[PDB]
């Protein structure tokens, strides 16, 4: 088959700069003129849209940021200025022989000026308490960079276990991370101790950002 | 206004078939070809094949031949994909393509398959409401110990969605758990009403939740 | 429109 | 899936009353006030005041003492502007806009007045098809000898838009021409069907022009 | 009144670059801590749309490209990295006193690369013909800069009465501009002539741009 | 939410 190759896998670009992304093919695509080769940008959770068609030829409605470039056997998809928006996967694409092949993407990440996250802590609530668990909730919302570090504390001493992270896909606006903690107890577990803890850190500050409860 | 709108998420057991929907509407049905693409777990993109709209004569890639069927129902304007005897390699996100003189234009959004003989288990949704000790204010619901994903959040009814995050969901024990946050000034919350609507397709259920103090 | 995509509408 | 909508767009003679209609809905109508914003036909914004929908007191900015009147029917979720004795200065789109604790939040989708003593002609509309000898191909409508604006023009129902260019009317001799060109690949036209759909509200005309070859 | 002076009126502003636009108030709109004023976004042929308030604070949903700035009576909109999307009128606007007042608007306008226009010339319409009138439509489509000259020719004479003139606002994806051309002449003054020349100049093009029909 | 807007709501 035509197997198309991208490079690199993945790349972090600053906003307002030039992403160029490459798609090589083992078999050349021109035929009578033309290369069969087509550029998609896909989000998570989303289907693959259209940018760019025949190496060049940007699909209609689509940003003129976007340009496409190449022949036979070797493209490019440029990028500029690069935006908030921008943070997708792309995937290269031949239609010149059966099968059509895509190539295996490349992520392009959205490099942005420092932003503090927002802390906030949820206490167990009572429906959850009458069916015998207990989850404290923690969220750390719209930072930058992603480096953060999430400490959970029970009565002033580290709780490592029951403890279950989630990180959310760079925002398509201003493009900081958003984090979920959660540490699940018993109700009989949650109830032996009164001084719930979410402390984290991140480079934003310069002590940690501690957000508690007492179960009182 | 043109669209091509797919049937909703699958699970099946090992051995199953499943057969997935994707309906055109805004254009002439049968004057443009459907393709579909397999997205593996992975989310490697694989072509699987086209069906002319107006003959009806499908054409499968060799890497889908066997196990695989496209046809019509023109009448409704929808083309169907069938899977025969479903494996845990089919396990992925189905999309319907029209075809474009180059590339491949209008996308169904995806139908998700998930093969397992686990049961069904609806989700547990609870309010995350601020500590009685706590300009802008935060608020949550905790969608617990559900199988399969997908589940769906939405907060008022499609009224807020620029000040949430849905987060992805975590498996322990066999058991999906995922969490929501919205974030509103707080002269619309406690004063305006605030609900998560939450749907598991799997088990049927919607759920409403209002956040209360 | 167009049946087959590429090089299937050729 | 907050929205504020207007009213249509109003032709009154010089004296005459209009009372334009803005209807919120995703909220709660009562809890929010509603503010009114005038833009002049030279692209000015002036306040002209708001109204308490719980109480249904009005405030006018000084600018708009006399013959401007802000009322409810909190039924409908519903808040009008009403304007007396209309004279040209009074020409301009008015908005809605719902309250936010600093700013203006949501906004209706302006209304226009044009206050004139002349008659309202209907637009003729024709295909603009490409001559005989003539991969992309462009196409047209000419809208043609009308009054007062606006009208509307959208091509197959909304499907094609992106490929859309439709140009400020031109003013000569009392009445308004506008063109609206679409760019489709060969592939679309002549074998689907193009059409371009334009509305005179001042005449209560829709009319829909296939372009044929 | 609180008057709020704005500029620049207008600047053109390179894809990538930041764009600065000044808000002057007469009064100081400062009260407990905070700035009453707030910036809106317009494109023609839509109402404002809310992008800052209280001077600094981004209203959830838009593009972090966007910030605000100032305290008293001085304040400024920033805009970095400028795109295609982003050509519009910008308005600021003070809610501290009664009444409420905008500024008159900065307009800002993008620049970008060269793009050539796609030329299109459309004969009468027979059932225009058929009503006793005969418009000939020239398009010239998405091009850059905006500097064009547009000629009509009959029979190979340059014909100036009865001809109009539009041009769209510049484009919210590929920033190119786009004009219409129509002459008007009567059935009979029509019919007495064969051949209609579309003629322009653009700075992408060496010659002419022309385009024709004959009646024949 | 919000009834009067900035001085309003004071």
């Amino acid at each position: 088959d035509n197997v198309l190759t991208q490079s690199p896998p993945s790349l972090a670009v600053s906003l307002g700069q030039r992403a160029t992304i490459s798609c090589k093919a083992s078999q050349s695509v021109d035929y009578n003129g033309d290369s069969y080769l087509n550029w998609y940008q896909q989000k998570p959770g989303q289907p693959p849209k259209f940018l760019i068609y025949a190496a060049s030829n940007l699909e209609s409605g689509i940003p003129a940021r976007f340009s496409g470039s190449g022949s036979g056997t070797d493209f490019n998809l440029n990028i500029h200025p690069v935006e908030e928006e921008d943070a997708a996967t792309y995937y290269c694409q031949q239609s010149n022989e059966d099968p059509f092949t895509f190539g295996s993407g490349t992520k392009l990440e959205i490099k942005r000026a420092d932003a503090a996250p927002t802390v906030s802590i949820f206490p167990p609530s009572s429906e959850q308490l009458t069916s015998g668990g207990a989850s404290v909730v923690c969220f750390l919302n719209n930072f930058y960079p992603k480096d953060i570090n999430v400490k959970w504390k029970i009565d002033g001493s580290e709780r490592q276990n029951g403890v279950l992270n989630s990180w959310t896909d760079q925002d398509s606006k201003d493009s900081t991370y958003s984090m979920s903690s959660t540490l699940t107890l018993t109700k009989d577990e949650y109830e032996r101790h009164n001084s719930y803890t979410c402390e984290a850190t991140h480079k934003t500050s310069t002590s940690p950002i501690v957000k508690s409860f007492n179960r009182n | 206004q043109i669209q091509l709108v797919q049937s909703g998420p699958e699970l099946r057991k090992p051995g199953e078939t499943v057969k997935i929907s994707c309906k055109g509407s805004g254009y002439t049905f049968t004057h443009y070809g459907i393709n579909w693409v397999k997205q593996t777990p992975s989310k490697d993109l694989k072509w699987m094949g086209w069906i002319n709209t107006h003959t009806g004569e499908p054409i499968y890639a060799d890497d889908f031949k066997g196990r695989f069927a496209f046809s019509l129902e023109t009448s409704a304007n929808t083309a169907y994909l069938q899977i025969n005897n479903l494996n845990n390699g089919d396990m992925g996100t189905y999309f319907c393509t029209r075809s474009h003189r180059f590339g491949l234009d209008y996308w169904g959004q995806g139908t998700s398959v998930t093969v397992s003989s686990a049961k069904t288990t609806p989700p547990s949704v609870y309010p995350l409401a601020p500590g009685s000790a706590a300009s802008m204010v935060t608020l949550g619901c905790l969608v617990k110990g559900y199988f399969p994903e997908p589940v769906t959040v939405t907060w008022n009814s499609g009224s807020l969605s620029s000040g949430v995050h849905t987060f992805p969901a975590v498996l322990q024990s066999d058991l999906y758990t995922l969490s929501s946050s919205v974030t509103v000034p707080s002269s619309t919350w406690p004063s305006e009403t605030v609900t998560c609507n939450v749907a598991h397709p799997a088990s049927s259920t919607k759920v409403d939740k209002k956040i209360l103090d | 429109g167009v049946q087959g995509s590429g090089a299937f509408g050729r």
